[PDB]
C-alpha cells in the first residue's frame, strides 16, 4: 500500500 | 408519440465517446515523486472495463503537465456531434484540486474548463465524467457552463488516496468491478455509490510505518450532472 | 429468511431523525454583511418539507459563530440510537468551504467534523445530510469516519449561489419543490440531480448591473454515502 | 436576485 | 574612480516614478459590500505624501475590476526609462491575496504580475511597492521575475484590516505618518518598522459589538527587494 | 538620564535565546518524499553562524510531525525571561505555509501560535524569528499577538526553493554567510536584503531535465517586527 | 471603527 | 540542484  | 420524459441523458448517440485514460507512472527525478507502481494495472482495468462499455479508449502513458494540456486541448476541439459523453480518467500523483504531469502539476480546473458548455459545443448537454485517482491532500482516515460535469474522486477532500502495487488503487479496483458488474442494471450515482461501499469496508492500509497503518478510505462523487446516466439504451 | 441486500439505508428506525436549519439572515453591522433577504421563505419550505419527512425539525435563527459550533456539538453528543440519519441545512453568506455566523466565519468541516464516524457513534453507519445554501466564492455563471457524508451544496466550487429576495434560494426552492413531489418516490441522489436540473434550467439572474446580469447556477452533490437513500421504507 |  | 557600493538602489533618475492610488469607497450594491468610509482621508493622505516625495501621483476612485486590470496593464506598458520605481496603492475590500473592484475581486497576483521583471522591462532592477490597505481574511488579533517587489499589507496574513470612518485606515494613517517624518532620514524598511510599531501601540477597536471591540492590529512587511531603498539622493 | 529612544530591541539580556534548528533529511517511505541531500551542510552552518551570535543552538535530527508540535510546545513552556530573542530554523520539504515532519504535514501557522505575545510571555515584546528552508508550492522562476515575528522564508510565496545537494541550499548558504560578514554592522533587515540580492544574482538551477533548468530564486522576508534588530549591543 |  |  501507497499514497499518490 | 406517447408521453416523453427528459429524466437520463441521451446515451443512443452513434458514439458512447471518448474515454482517456491519462497513466502516469513514472516521473521526472527532479519533481521528487515516486513511481505509482500498481497504476499500469489501473490503466489497463480501466481500457477493458470502457472497452466494454462501447467507448472509444485511448490510453496515454507518462505525459509531462504540457503535453495534459495539449491533449485535453485538442481533445476538446474535437467534433463530439455523435458522441452521447465525454470519460477522462486521470491517474497520477495530486494535492487538492491538482493532478501532476510527470514533470509538474496541473490545476484540474484547467483541464475542464476546455469542455465547458460554452468551450465544447458538441458536449453541451452531454454527460462529461472526469474520474480521477489522486491525492487531495495529506490527511488520513441556457445552461451553466459547469452544468453536466460528474467528478468521481477516489478520496475525500483533503486526505491522501491509496494505491496497491500489487492490485492497483482501492478506487479504481472498485470503480471497474462495479461497472462490470452493474453498467448494464443501475444508473451511474448508484454505482458510484457501490463503489463508495466497497473502498470504505473491504479495504484497509498495511504499513510498517505506524502513521500510514490500519488506514481508511471513502471516494467522493461530485455531481453537477442534470439528468440520471444509464450506460445503457432502448 | 430470504436472500437479503444492504443497498440501502436502513430508514426505518423508530424516528427518521434532527432536521437541523439554521437560518441567518440579520448579521451584526461590524461583519459588512448584508440580510439575507427571502432567507425566511427559505426555512419555512424547509420546515415543512422536512416535516412531511417526518423528520424532528428544530429552525435557528440568526446564531453566532459561537453558537453554532455549540448547537452543533450540543446536537452530536444528544443519544440518535432510535434515528435513522442526520439533517443539518445552514442558509447563510459564505465562501468556499465556510459558513458565516451571525458574527464571523465557521469552517464547515468544523461543523462536520462533530458527526465524523468516530466522534458520533450513534450516528455510524447512518446518512448524515448536510444542506448549504450559501457563496462558495466569487465566480459567475471499522469504516471511514468520513463516510456517509452527504453534502447537498447550492453551487459549484468557486461560485455565487443566488438568492431571491421575495421567492427565496434558488437552490432551496427548487430542493423543497423536489422533496416534495419525489420523496416518496426517488432515491435521494436522483431527487438531487432532478433539483439540479431544475436550477440549472428554470432560473437566471436579473440585476440593473450587468456584471450580475443574466447569470446561470448548477448546484453540487457531493456525496460520501455507501448505500442509497429512500425517504420511505417497507 | 441578490448573491449570498 | 573610487570603491563603489551597489547596495541601494538608484534613487537618483529624473523621476521617481508613478504612483498609483486605487481608492475604491462604493461598490456595486450586487457585490454586497458596504462602503469604505474614511477611505478619501486614506487617499489624500497618501497622495500628498506621495507628492512630498516627488512622485507622480495618479489617483483613480471607485475601479471595476476590469478597469483595475486595464489600468495596471496600461501603466506597466508605459516607459518607465527615466522612472527610478514604481509605487501602486490599493486601498479597498479584500481576502488573502485578493483586492475587490467595485463589481468583483482582482487577484492580487494578476495585478502584479504585470511588473513582473520580465514583463515590465523598463520597471527591472527597480524597486516596484504594492501598498495594500484590505483585508486579508477574517481573524482578529538574469534576475528572479519575483525580485525587486515589495508588499507593504496592512495586516498580517489572514486578518481583518482597520479603517476609521474619519480618520481613516490605521495603516494608512501611520504610513504616512512615517513617511512625512522619515522619508529624508530612514531606508524604507527601517520605516516600515515604525509603521508596525504605531499601530501596534496606538491603535485599538472600539465596537459596540463584542465580537470587533478591543482588536488590535500588526501590518505585514513582505520584502523580495534586492537592496536598500531611500527615497532621497546623493 | 538623556534622551532615551525605542527603535530597537533590547538585544543585552544575559542570554540571546535559544536557536532551535529542525533539520529533517530522510523522511519515512511512506510519505514519498526524497532525502533532502546537502541539508545536514546547513544545518552544520547555522549551527556554526547562531553560535558566533551566541545563541543557545539546539540541532534536532529527523523529527516526525508530532515531535516538532512537542518540541515547539515544550520550548514555547520554558522561561524565556533572560533570553534576548528566539530563532527557529526548518529544514524541510514544504508547500504553502506547511512543513513537513518525516512522517507527515505540519501546519507553520501551528508551530508559531505557541509563541504567540499572549501565549509564551517570557517571550512578549521579543523578537520571535523563523527561518524556513522548505517549498512553497511548485512554481519555478497590549500588543497584538502576531506582533514581533519574523518570517524569513527561503523563496517567494508559491514557488519551489532550491538546495544544492553538495553545498546546501541557497538561501541557507546566502544567509550565514551574510551573517557571518554583517551581524555586527547591519540591521537584521539589511543583512535579509544582502541575503535576498545574493540569492537573486548568484545562482542558477542547473538540471538535465528542461523543466528545472536555468531557474532562478528570490527568498522572502515577512517582518511583524515593531522594532530595528541589531545581533550586536552597547 | 470597521474593517476592510 | 534539487528542490524541497
Amino acid at each position: 500500500d501507497e499514497v499518490d | 408519440s406517447g408521453i416523453s420524459l427528459d429524466n437520463s441523458y441521451k446515451m443512443d448517440y452513434p458514439e458512447m465517446g471518448l474515454c482517456i485514460i491519462i497513466n502516469n507512472k513514472n516521473f521526472h527525478k527532479s519533481t521528487g515523486m515516486t513511481s505509482r507502481s500498481g497504476t499500469d494495472v489501473d490503466a489497463a482495468n480501466l481500457r477493458e472495463t470502457f472497452r466494454n462499455l462501447k467507448y472509444e479508449v485511448r490510453n496515454k502513458n507518462d505525459l509531462t503537465r504540457e503535453e495534459i494540456v495539449e491533449l485535453m486541448r485538442d481533445v476538446s476541439k474535437e467534433d463530439h456531434s455523435k458522441r452521447s459523453s465525454f470519460v477522462c480518467v486521470l491517474l497520477s500523483h495530486g494535492e487538492e484540486g491538482i493532478i501532476f504531469g510527470t514533470n509538474g502539476p496541473v490545476d484540474l480546473k484547467k483541464i475542464t474548463n476546455f469542455f465547458r458548455g460554452d468551450r465544447c459545443r458538441s458536449l453541451t448537454g452531454k454527460p462529461k465524467l472526469f474520474i480521477i485517482q489522486a491525492c487531495r491532500g495529506t490527511e488520513l482516515d441556457k445552461i451553466p457552463v459547469e452544468a453536466d460535469f460528474l467528478y468521481a474522486y477516489s478520496t475525500a477532500p483533503g486526505f491522501y488516496s491509496w494505491r496497491n502495487s500489487k492490485d492497483g488503487s482501492w478506487f479504481i479496483q472498485s470503480l471497474c468491478a462495479m461497472l462490470k458488474q452493474y453498467a448494464d442494471k443501475l444508473e451511474f450515482m448508484h454505482i458510484l455509490t457501490r463503489v463508495n461501499r466497497k473502498v470504505a469496508t473491504e479495504f484497509e492500509s498495511f504499513s510498517f510505518d505506524a502513521t500510514f497503518h490500519a488506514k481508511k478510505q471513502i471516494p467522493c462523487i461530485v455531481s453537477m450532472l442534470t439528468k440520471e446516466l444509464y450506460f445503457y439504451h432502448h
